[PDB]
């Protein structure tokens, strides 16, 4: 489901 | 079959065999936003979903303009899959074509269940 706050860093790129 | 119409299967092609030419068929589940904007899709291949699709930022506007939307059917041209950090892999998705719109499909095909992730 949703991403965690880490992972959400870490797509942006 | 309405499911006949999928890639049942490409799921776990994309995600065990390691697959990455194939161009399959898929369901659009549901599109959520994520936080310029991200969309994560969950997306049907008729046998399983698969939460961790995310669109490559030059497909925002299929999004914005309403022709990517839950219960659409659309062909994958260009997918690469990475891994996270925390060993959490997505499926980036940078061309695909929109086959048949909500609309026209107007139901989610089959009973897919969610591939292990």
């Amino acid at each position: 489901g949703d991403f965690t706050a880490d992972d959400l860093e870490e797509l942006d790129t | 079959s309405m499911v006949g119409q999928l890639s049942e299967g490409a799921i776990a092609a994309i995600m065990q065999k390691g697959d990455t030419n194939i161009k399959p068929i898929l369901q659009v589940i549901n599109i959520r936003p994520i936080t310029p904007p991200r969309y994560r899709l969950l997306m049907s291949d008729g046998l399983n979903t698969l939460s961790s699709f995310m669109l490559a930022t030059q497909l925002n506007p299929l999004v914005e303009e309403e022709q990517l939307s839950s219960n659409c059917v659309c062909q994958i041209h260009r997918f690469i899959v990475n891994t996270l950090k925390d060993g959490r892999r997505v499926v980036i998705l940078m061309e695909l074509e929109v086959l048949k719109s909500a609309e026209a499909v107007g139901v989610k095909i089959g009973n897919p269940v969610p591939y292990n992730e």
